[PDB]
């Protein structure tokens, strides 16, 4: 009855770094952003094995149907078909990042073991979303308050930069000298 | 430890739902015999408008759940957090946003 | 010429090691915003060997 | 299952999502790669969390906010490059080295 | 419990007040609406004076500190979105942009620098953090088409985005080296063993510290953000998200590793003796003004970190008065860029040669502000890195000044080359302006904010070292809360 907590987080543990894999090696993006719906499933199952009821149905809704919505939106919108495959671009400067890649994790797995944890034998979470629900307004009040004005701004800017010119793409609105609509004055030149 | 009760059943219930399509699908199996779409940056705008208000949705999950038994002062600082998002929300609609 | 040549020689070469070598890391910023993400990740590489001995 | 195995499948999560950060190709795929970075912070988060202080969980409040940010910080990395695209008609990250020296 | 927030609650007010009349005016609001920024950003700062005396209170249940420190750079962040919004008020209304949705984005990495100055908890640094680090990858790429500013907007988010995730990694271990303890002061107390997962929270947090205030390994994004860029934007990321940086690494260093306090004076020892080389000597071979104050705002970064590292009541109080005077300078000469841009286009030295019998209000602007950065005598920025360098030879640190003395003298080449080609040019060797000036007005939309952000900037630059007795006893008071 304790093995089956095992199994299932091996279970998981490969769910998640095989699709991991999958959304950074794999030569299709949208077989690539399909299965990053696969890393926010399968991380949310960590999330109940761990005790963590609230922050694994959070996640579901965030990350599998709001972002990875978002990014499937945002895949289907550029497709183009020109991919154009210049793969021996200039250097092979995709063997430097597989040493620090692999230099980090050797780096994090040495701090990991050997760092002594004070890990205690109580039992956690007394219904956590009422021990969760009294931390966001007694001591994570100021995050929460500025979690609202960073979600405003995040949606006046995420407007004001993918919206239709429609208004007046032909506007031009005044001059000392000309300046084209919607660019920073400062005209592109070579000395 | 695992003090999470009632959770026995959802990794079973998990298994067999999903044992629902790929045996159906399998005994179906030994039974049976110019192209454009325009970027219109409309897709977009419609999911942006999701994101932040399925986060606003999980930030408010536990207010109210625990809600009586927290008081009034929690209430008028939760109620900074839908007035602001509400102006998200008028933002949205004027600036043809959600037009569709 | 020897003041002309030498002494001067010294002091416009102190000018010329040091334009010479803003156009050496001139070239070290080159665009593709990838190559960026490396030298911040390779210094956080090279400060954890660096500070626990 | 304990707390070190958890750790070094965060660590491990982080490290693919630094070998996409840097040689990703597509400018999404570099998008994807970065959420796998705010994906090994939780799990780290949480895990901290059941183990050490599993009675007021610090953790899983602190959880809750990267999740936030991460939604917020992808609304905003997409449209900025739907502000490129309608620009520059491809999604190349070796097509965007104009600001060279 | 929640009366030491009230200079940023002014600004919430007023983030909303300017944005909600862009939607209930649209667009002919913009010939009022800069101006009520102002008296909510001045606002926020006179609400500081009573908040002064206060003895230093810890509000917000422990979330939030309001000592004299985290007034002293909650003053300079307001400040430098007040100087921003003065000369923001043509130059994005120039654009075709609306106006009132730029302030909303600025006046919200206002707030969000203003909230890391003061935090106290491993998230609401985070969370601020966040706020000024979104807000900024909006601002870069908002004029959206520009081909450059594009491509500016995402070497800032995949670096950006990166780092805030390296800082998340060095913030989750510090809560898991602790037996929880989310915030500072308890972090502290419970570890000081010195251990490998100590140091690999130290550098990973230093990480996102310093990419703020742009030190030189992580400093990349900085000449190439700059020139694509709004200019506004580029006059608050030099001031007020260096600002940002530099108070948190106060508020982080000092509270969450003093035990580990060898190596973070070592480490930025590296970034110090780094940025002060590479952001002085590749300055040199840069055409662009917005580029070559890019590397000189890397250098000027590099000045800052020896008070930073030496460790003394008069080392921390160098740095805080260095950013005192350093926001009278890039305020200054920013200014005068944005007001070479709009009269014509390609705002770049050599098109600067044939100035001082055209515009001398400009030429007379630029030179004290460029020349201040250099530290000639008497104006402010060389009271300014006087007191650095009596911090720095006061314990220890004979090489740190003496590095930051011979890039003192490389860094006056550069500023003195567009003081050559603004005044020593002669009348035959103008390549724009040649007859090619508007003639100057000073009398179309938003022009007289713009001449009175200049005035007040060169009056408070060179004047800020002759009078810098009071400036030096409102700083070396702000110093004795940091341990």
């Amino acid at each position: 009855a304790t093995l089956t907590q095992t199994i299932t987080f091996f279970a998981l543990a490969a769910a998640v770094i095989i699709a991991a894999l999958g959304v950074v090696l794999l030569d299709n993006v949208v077989y690539s952003a399909f299965l990053l719906g696969g890393v926010f499933l399968s991380i949310a199952g960590l999330y109940i094995l761990m005790n963590a009821d609230f922050v694994s149905a959070a996640q579901i809704l965030i990350y599998v149907g709001a972002v990875n919505v978002l990014i499937l939106f945002a895949i289907m919108l550029v497709n183009k078909r020109e991919t154009y495959t210049p793969v021996p671009g200039r250097w092979l400067r995709q063997g430097g990042a597989a040493v620090v890649s692999l230099g980090v994790f050797a780096l994090l797995t040495k701090m990991i073991l050997q760092t002594p944890w004070q890990l205690s034998s109580v039992p956690p979470t007394p219904d956590s979303i009422t021990t969760i629900g009294q931390h966001f307004f007694s001591d994570f009040l100021l995050p929460f308050e500025l979690a609202s004005v960073l979600l405003l701004m995040a949606l006046i800017g995420a407007v004001v930069l993918a919206r239709r010119e429609l208004v007046l793409e032909p506007e031009p609105i005044l001059g000392e000298e000309v300046v084209p609509p919607l660019e920073l004055p400062e005209r592109p030149r070579e000395p | 430890v695992f003090v999470l009760s009632g959770y026995e059943y959802f990794l079973g219930f998990l298994i067999i739902c999903s044992l629902v399509p790929v045996l159906a699908l399998a005994a179906s199996a030994l039974l049976r015999p110019g192209a454009w779409i325009q970027f219109n940056v409309r897709y977009y705008m419609f999911a942006l408008v999701f994101v932040i208000f399925d986060v606003e949705t999980v930030f408010l999950y536990p207010w109210a759940v625990a809600f009586h038994q927290l008081g009034l002062l929690a209430f008028i600082e939760a109620l900074i957090f839908i007035a602001i998002l509400v102006v998200a929300l008028v933002y949205a609609w004027r600036k043809r946003a959600l037009e569709w | 010429e020897v003041d002309y040549n030498v002494v001067d020689g010294v002091v416009n070469l102190t000018g010329f090691v040091t334009m010479v070598t803003g156009e050496g890391l001139k070239y070290l910023q080159n665009g593709r915003a990838q190559f960026y993400a490396l030298i911040v990740l390779l210094a956080v590489l090279g400060f954890v060997i660096f500070s626990v001995q | 299952m304990q707390l070190t195995y958890v750790l070094i499948l965060a660590a491990l999560l982080f490290c693919i999502g630094i070998y996409g950060l840097v040689t990703s190709r597509n400018a999404v795929r570099v998008l994807m790669s970065i959420e796998l970075l705010l994906n090994a912070v939780n799990l780290n988060l949480i895990g901290f969390a059941n183990y050490l202080d599993g009675q007021q969980i610090k953790g899983q409040v602190f959880a809750v906010f990267v999740i936030t940010v991460a939604a917020a910080e992808a609304a905003v990395g997409l449209a900025i490059i739907l502000a490129i695209y309608r620009n520059r008609d491809t999604v190349d990250m070796e097509k965007f080295n104009l600001l060279k020296w | 419990n929640a009366g030491t927030i009230l200079p940023e609650t002014i600004l919430i007010v007023t983030l909303l007040v300017v944005l909600l009349a862009d939607l209930i005016q649209g667009r002919q609001a913009d010939r009022w609406t800069p101006y009520f920024a102002i008296v909510g950003l001045g606002g926020a700062i006179a609400t500081m004076i009573p908040l002064w005396t206060q003895p230093a209170t810890i509000s917000f249940f422990g979330s939030f500190i309001s000592d004299h420190l985290s007034l002293f750079f909650r003053g300079l962040i307001a400040l430098s979105a007040l100087g921003t919004i003065l000369m923001s008020i043509r130059y994005v209304e120039q654009t075709g942009s609306s106006l009132g949705e730029f302030m909303t984005i600025l006046l919200t990495a206002t707030v969000g620098g203003m909230f890391i100055a003061g935090a106290q908890e491993l998230v609401f640094i985070f969370v601020a953090l966040e706020t000024l680090s979104i807000a900024s990858y909006l601002l870069t790429g908002y004029t959206k088409r520009d081909s450059r500013s594009n491509e500016a907007a995402l070497k800032y988010l995949l670096i950006g985005a990166a780092s805030s995730a390296i800082f998340l990694y060095g913030s989750s271990l510090l809560y898991g080296l602790s037996g929880g303890h989310t915030q500072l002061p308890a972090i502290a107390q419970a570890l000081s063993s010195e251990s490998l997962g100590l140091v690999v929270a130290l550098v990973f947090v230093i990480a996102g510290i310093s990419f703020k205030i742009s030190a030189v390994p992580f400093h990349q994004w900085t000449p190439d953000v700059y020139e694509g860029a709004p200019t506004p934007v580029v006059a608050f990321l030099s001031v007020g998200s260096k600002a940002a940086g530099f108070a948190l690494a106060i508020r982080f260093l000092t509270l969450a590793f003093p035990s580990v306090t060898d190596q973070w004076q070592l480490i930025f020892t590296v970034l110090a003796i780094l940025s002060m080389i590479l952001g002085n000597v590749v300055a040199l071979a840069q055409t662009s003004m917005k580029r070559m104050l890019a590397y000189s705002s890397i250098g000027q970064a590099g000045f800052v970190m020896i008070g930073f590292v030496v460790g003394t009541e008069a080392g921390y109080a160098s740095m805080l008065f260095y950013l005192l005077v350093y926001l009278f300078m890039n305020l200054g000469a920013f200014t005068c860029v944005i007001l070479f841009s709009l009269r014509t286009g390609t705002d770049q030295i050599s098109e600067y040669a044939g100035l001082y019998q055209k515009d001398p209000l400009l030429t007379l602007g630029l030179s004290l502000c460029l020349l201040s950065l250099g530290g000639i005598p008497p104006l402010a920025g060389f009271f300014g890195k006087i007191y650095l360098f009596w911090a720095g030879w006061q314990a220890g640190a004979y090489g740190l000044v003496l590095l930051g003395l011979l890039t003192s003298v490389i860094s006056i080449y550069y500023y003195i080359r567009v003081v050559k080609m603004m005044v020593v040019k002669e009348p035959q060797e103008m390549s724009e302006a040649v007859r090619n000036y508007p003639e100057v007005s000073w009398s179309s939309f938003g022009l007289r904010p713009l001449q009175v952000g200049l005035v007040m900037t060169v009056i408070a630059t060179s004047l800020a070292g002759i009078l810098a007795n009071p400036l030096f006893n409102l700083v070396n008071t702000a110093v004795w809360d940091v341990p």
